[PDB]
RNA sequence: CCCGCGGUAAUUCCAGCUCCAAAAGCGUAUAUUAAUGCUGUUGCUGUUAAAGGGUUCGUAGUUGAACUGUGGGCCACGUA
RNA sequence: CCUUCCUCAAUCAAGAACCAAAGUGUGGGGAUCAAAGAUGAUUAGAGACCAUUGUAGUCCACACUGCAAACCAUGACACCC
RNA sequence: CUUCUUCACGCGAAAGCUUGGAGGUUACAGUCUCAGGGGGGAGUACGUUCGCAAGAGUGAAACUUAAAGAAAUUGACGGA
């Protein structure tokens, strides 16, 4: 099938923005996804979400507004350390100044700009702008 | 379209329509019922989906048939629900 | 996509979302044991018991009614089945199918159907061994 | 092609259009008319106009022929708009408290704060 | 927007799609600006309009009515 | 360049992998049933007065057919169609949309 | 008002003109503002909305500095008189029948006007105009029936428009309120004007 | 006319010295048609009004390679707005001139940017965005105050006429196909107001018809 | 170079003159580097322009979901 | 279907198992349609179209084969519109 | 299985493109895989391996050349 639901979720999410599906109940979360969702939410892109139970992997109800321009996942994940921060960002943000790149860290799942600010490398997840 | 509502909450239309494993959460669609054989003053727990049989044990015989969907109750067997 | 079929078999029973059975009546582990055994002594395959039970006993979801799944109980309770039953079900056909095939002339279907199953038979067994409950050094033939 | 050219038709028309009514159905005076109410060029063209003017009138004479008029009818219609007191197509209506649909009565009821009515659809029927 | 010193810098602080709020560009010819005149008791007071400029797309989508209809729900006019 | 999608065959979506070829009764190279148009019709007999002659001489009654009539199961394809001023490029879109 | 909820008389009017039962027994439920598959090619169209829309129509109508620059349209025979009757009264700019474009697609044809707005009534028939609205950032309110497409009419007036008084009544009725606002017509007016002259064609 | 009546009311209002700025169109959501409106509105000296492309157009036709000229005018002024023209004519100049009007007409607001972050003022694209066309691909990328910039000569002239200096380029495609190239460019230029900014945006407060703000005035000296 | 000049009133040939370009360097060759995301991790392609097999199984190969990772509490105040 | 069972999978070189026509061997098989051929006719030529037949084939038993504009010229699997 | 109304932007050079199209991608990135990579020479060669046998499988360089292609468009034309 496909594995990274997070990833399915991004393409799909994107579409959701794009034609304006303003809430989704996604099927069916892990620990991971959420941390990431939160970041965007922290960053004024979508509204807020709410995690639904299931007895098997959760569903989450997601608030959006119209602020996302693009959200990616990178398969594969990749190390991050110094310069590579420059390159990724340059690669994917319409200008270096807005958007976030997210990698997965020791310090938690985290954006690169902040990461740049935290001064820790780790592995790369994706990005949103 | 998708405004007034909630996907999260359905309402008065809106449960009836969702299908089985896309009921927001699936849930045993079938259910159980209580059935009585006029055969005796004693009665039986039943599946509304059964694939096999009920025997009355007020007299060993079967009140329903396996058939795919809801199983076929028959014979003046009376049932109520949970 | 479906592993012998272009179309889709959704089918399904929908699990008791409620794990707290059942909005009308509790039973004891003793009961369930009692039942099980009685049935198991009655000889269904456990899965088959389960099915059977589901209507026949008209008491549901084995995993709930004592916080288990039949097979382990049975196992522990010395009423394990001989084998990995799905592999069996497939086998019993397969066997049958070889027999049929033996009768037959030309039937490509029995070949096709046999293939898939036997393979499957392999997968599963390879799997049982993978889960160390194939008997080691084991195969179907 | 005894098609009255565009120019023609336009002209024969136009002369009644600017020079309302009068005429004949006779070509002959309508002819003279053609001479007289225009300052046209060739005779043929006037006559042809005329022939049609006779013509157009001849069927105007029996109607407001496709696309054509004299403006009175209009001022009758205008004066016929006026059916008001000779019609109340309103309260001809046979019931103030009404024989009608349930919910519609119901939205109305909640809207009409608990007011007491029988709530019944138009039938039940599709 | 704001420049290195802060400060708006550069022309035309854009429009935005007063429903979806998607940006409004400069070549939207199905976008519209409704200033909708407020009622008072018996009337309307005007000067007071609820005003929107809304993009084209929705007009394509049946949500020119509809979406605005929700939007308008979110801004109620004559309601129950 | 390509001119008509299904290219006659009415089976791509469905299930009819390959389907019934026929000699087309008018030319007779062998062809599949859905690349030939069909309009299996009954068919009329006699002119008016030859019928009148036959009508007076109609010592013939009812049975579900009060004087009977023919029936031609007609199936045309390129081969014969053509000459018979039968089937060709209409205007565009009708090359995709069915009779009423 | 305060209060803007329908009266039994209003109700009387509405059902009377016969605007309220749908087209085809089901219809485009993209316009799912019905609730009720109703016999013989209709539905119930839920009125409530209709109303809510209508008054809104006014709330925006009442903005226009130049009410003439509120542009009315009607290809249905059953609408012209009416549109005028609204127009005469409002000063609208009206559009009967076959539109013929270049109108604001051309500013160089005589036609040229440049209102804020256009109100359409047979979306369907009235496509050029829609198209025109679509050219020029114009919205279009509209008398819509239940399968009357609504694309690029913004603000639907759920509306059975089967001729007679249906259309006209609706239009007239509509008017009454706008008039209450801009215009000063008080409510327990008659509102003088009648569908009888809103009406249509004769004889 | 040289005394072009700006028969639009806008062009009127405009000619009539109320609201002479593009932005007022863009802002107010306005569209145009009348070419003089801009030409009126902004015309201060040199603006950077230009002809660019000069093409022959043919319809082959029996007794005729029916030949016509297509010509491209780019109109711009050195910060924020560009105005595009391609037009065809049976005379070359006429095509230019036809293109001129289109050029006037096809004016767009340019949200410029910088790169890295703001400096005293933008001079870049504010984003990295793309124009695609038949066989064309450019994506125009943020650079800073001293760039010679990747890619094509061809738009570059325009860019200059619209007011930016430094942006990165990645050009991909059939440069081969220059007509389209410009079309792509324009398009690109059009997305010079694309992307939901996090960078001003906030809320756009209403701004009511500056046209219909003078409705009566527009209905005066005018019906 | 390649597009092409040239059968005479040739724009590219012949000479002249004039001009031009770069320049004390410049022609040339061959190769090689980019242009080429025109081999592509970034970044190609494969319905009609090259390209997805007639069909399936299938070890190799790759790829492979969730879940028990988590912080918490309290206080202070300021504080939107 | 409230059955059991806990990732069981996915897709996949090699590698296997299939592949219409037709052919191909070993046997049916006989009727027809008809490759081969034969006849006409035609043509400028024409052993080609066209005709009139007619031999192999055809169906089949039985083998074997691998080639078929073997076309949803559109790998699969995925999740959406 | 649709057809397919009809709609979707979208995607596309178009032609055209649904179930969950050739859509949701140079704002280039779910997996796995096959293939493809000017044209011609040749899919051929005693090249080589299956295969009874066809021939399949596998598979070139030399030599050659500036195009070849594609869709649309208009035109022209037709023993249409």
């Amino acid at each position: 099938t496909m594995m990274s639901v997070l990833a399915n979720a991004l393409r799909c999410i994107a579409g959701a923005e794009r034609r304006g599906k303003r809430q989704v109940l996604i099927r069916p979360s892990s620990k991971v996804v959420v941390k990431f969702l939160q970041v965007m939410q922290k960053h004024g892109y979508i509204g807020e979400f709410e995690i639904v139970d299931d007895h098997r992997a959760g569903k989450i109800v997601v608030n959006l507004n119209g602020r996302l321009n693009k959200c990616g996942a990178i398969c594969p994940r990749f190390d991050c350390t110094a310069r590579d921060f420059e390159k990724w960002v340059k690669n994917i943000l319409p200008s270096r100044q807005f958007g976030f790149v997210v990698l997965t860290t020791s310090l938690g799942i985290m954006d690169h700009e902040e990461a740049r600010a935290r001064n820790t490398g780790g592995k790369v997840l994706g990005f949103f702008y | 379209g998708f405004f007034d509502s909630d996907l999260s909450y359905p309402t008065v239309r809106t449960e009836r329509m969702k299908h089985k494993r896309r009921r927001l959460v699936q849930g045993p669609n079938s259910y159980f019922m209580d059935v009585k054989c006029p055969g005796c003053k004693n009665i039986t727990v039943v599946y509304s989906h059964a694939t096999s049989e009920v025997k009355c044990n007020g007299c060993a015989t079967l009140l329903c048939r396996p058939t795919g969907g809801k199983a076929m109750l028959v014979t003046g067997c009376g049932f109520r629900k949970k | 996509v479906r592993m012998h079929g272009n179309g889709h078999g959704k089918a399904a029973s929908a699990l008791p979302y409620r794990r707290t059975p059942p909005t009308w009546l509790k039973s004891s582990s003793r009961d369930v044991i009692d039942a099980v055994c009685k049935l198991a002594k009655k000889g269904l395959s456990p899965s088959r018991i389960g099915m059977q039970l589901r209507d026949s006993m008209g008491i549901a979801q084995v995993k709930n009614v004592t916080g288990r799944k039949i097979l382990r109980i049975l196992k522990h309770k010395g009423m394990a089945p001989e084998i990995p039953e799905d592999l069996y079900c497939l086998i019993k056909r397969a066997t049958q199918m070889r027999k049929h095939l033996e009768r037959n002339t030309k039937d490509k279907d029995t070949k096709f159907r046999l293939i898939l199953v036997e393979s499957r038979i392999h997968r599963l067994a390879r799997y049982y061994r993978r889960v160390k409950q194939l008997p080691p050094t084991w195969k179907y033939e | 092609g005894k098609i009255r050219t565009k120019t023609v038709k336009r002209a024969s028309k136009q002369i009644v259009e600017k020079y309302f009514s009068k005429l004949n159905k006779d070509f002959y005076q309508n002819k003279r008319i053609v001479m007289d109410v225009t300052i046209a060029r060739s005779k043929k063209l006037k006559n042809k106009i005329a022939g049609y003017a006779t013509h157009i009138m001849k069927r105007l004479a029996r109607g407001p022929v496709r696309g054509i008029s004299l403006k009175l009818q209009e001022e009758e219609r205008e004066r016929r708009m006026d059916y008001v007191p000779e019609v109340s197509h309103v309260d001809q209506a046979i019931q103030d408290g009404i024989r009608v649909d349930k919910q519609t009565l119901a939205m109305l009821k909640r809207m009409e704060t608990g007011v007491p009515r029988h709530v019944l659809p138009n039938v039940v029927a599709a | 927007t704001y420049n290195e010193e802060g400060v708006n810098v550069d022309l035309y602080i854009p429009r935005k799609c007063h429903a979806t709020n998607s940006l409004i560009t400069s070549f939207d010819h199905s976008a519209v600006q409704i200033a909708i005149a407020n009622v008072d008791p018996n009337g309307v007071i005007d000067g007071t309009t609820t005003t929107l400029c809304i993009a084209g797309y929705l007009r394509c989508q049946g949500e020119s009515d509809h979406a605005i209809n929700h939007l308008a729900i979110a801004k109620g006019i004559v309601r129950i | 360049t390509t001119k008509r999608r299904n290219h006659g065959r009415a089976k791509p979506p469905c299930s009819r992998g390959r389907v019934r070829p026929v000699h087309c009764f008018n030319c007779s190279r062998l062809v599949p049933k859905d690349k030939s148009v069909g309009r299996f019709v009954v068919r009329r007999m006699l002119d008016q007065a030859s019928a009148r002659d036959v009508a007076e001489a109609s010592l013939i009654y009812g049975s579900g057919f009060p004087m009977p009539k023919l029936y031609m199961k007609q199936r045309y394809c390129i081969a014969c169609a053509i000459h018979s001023r039968t089937v060709r490029a209409r205007p565009v879109e009708d090359r995709k949309r069915r009779y009423t | 008002a305060k209060v803007l909820r329908m009266k039994e008389s209003d109700v009387q009017k509405l059902l009377a003109m016969h605007c309220h039962l749908g087209t085809k027994n089901s219809s485009s439920a993209m316009k799912k503002y019905i609730h009720g598959r109703t016999s013989d090619g209709t539905n119930i169209i839920d009125i409530h909305m209709t109303w809510e829309k209508l008054i809104l129509a006014a709330r925006v109508i009442a903005a226009v500095e130049n009410p003439q620059d509120v542009t009315v349209c009607s290809t249905r025979l059953f609408g012209q008189r009416a549109i005028f009757k609204f127009s005469q009264l409002v000063g609208t700019s009206f559009l009967g029948g076959r539109f013929i474009p270049g109108t604001f697609t051309n500013q160089i044809q005589k036609k040229f006007m440049q209102p804020r707005v256009l109100v359409v009534t047979d979306p369907r028939t009235d496509h050029q105009a829609l198209r025109e609205a679509s050219l020029v950032n114009i919205p279009v309110i509209a008398f819509c029936d239940t399968d009357a497409p609504l694309e690029f009419v913004d603000i639907a007036i759920p509306c059975n428009n089967r001729g007679r008084h249906s259309i006209s009544m609706m239009y007239w009725l509509l008017a009454r309120e706008v008039l209450r606002l801009r215009g000063t017509i008080p409510r327990s007016v008659p509102w003088e004007v009648k569908v009888d002259l809103f009406f249509y064609r004769d004889p | 006319e040289k005394e072009w009546v700006p028969c639009t009311k806008l062009g009127r209002l405009v000619k009539d010295q109320k609201i002479t700025s593009l932005e007022e169109i863009f802002l107010f959501s306005m569209p145009i048609k009348e070419h003089q409106i801009v030409d009126q509105l902004i015309r201060e000296g040199d603006l950077r009004d230009e002809m660019m492309l000069v093409f022959p157009v043919q319809k082959a036709t029996s007794a005729g390679q029916r030949t016509r000229f297509k010509a491209f005018n780019v109109v711009g002024d050195g910060n924020g707005h560009i105005g595009v023209g391609a037009r065809v004519g049976k005379e070359v100049s006429l095509a230019i001139r036809a293109s001129m009007i289109a050029a006037k007409l096809s004016i767009v607001p340019v949200r410029r940017g910088y790169w890295g972050n703001k400096i005293g003022e933008p001079h870049t694209i504010p984003i990295k965005v793309t124009g695609k066309c038949g066989s064309v691909a450019v994506r125009l990328i943020p650079a800073p105050r001293g760039a010679g910039i990747v890619a094509a000569p061809v738009p570059k002239k325009i860019l200059e006429f619209a007011g930016v200096e430094d942006v990165y380029t990645s050009s991909c495609g059939k440069t081969r196909t220059r007509g389209n190239f410009i079309m792509a460019t324009f398009y690109a230029l059009r997305k010079t107001y694309g992307f939901l900014t996090p960078d001003l945006w906030a809320e756009t407060e209403v701004s009511r018809d500056p046209t219909d703000e003078h409705s009566e005035f527009l209905s005066m000296g005018r019906k």
